[PDB]
């Protein structure tokens, strides 16, 4: 249970990176 | 005779080209602030706050 | 629950800078 939550946070906080450098740089 | 010649073809082409930069950065100055201002109006997705702050 | 929505919200998010970038191009 926690693992997966962990492993969904991850991926979301690398799309949140993505998305502020691609706002960001705009 | 050869290098008097080479200077004027060299002070000619300086004093045209230094125009033409200086209408290459009025040119481009606008463009910085199109991209900015046009950028900086995706800040509806917030509320108030998220567009002041952009 | 509340990171699904946040992956999600991520996603839409990159859809509406994408689409208004293409409207404001034209």
């Amino acid at each position: 249970k926690t693992v997966e939550v962990v492993k969904n946070a991850i991926e979301t906080a690398d799309g949140a990176l993505d998305l502020y450098n691609k706002y960001l740089d705009q | 005779n050869n290098a008097s010649g080479k200077l004027l073809a060299l002070d000619s082409q300086l004093t045209n080209d230094f125009s033409e930069k200086s209408s290459y950065f009025q040119s481009q100055v606008d463009k910085i602030r199109k991209e900015a201002y046009a950028g900086a109006a995706a800040g509806v997705v917030a509320g108030p706050f998220g567009l002041i702050i952009s």
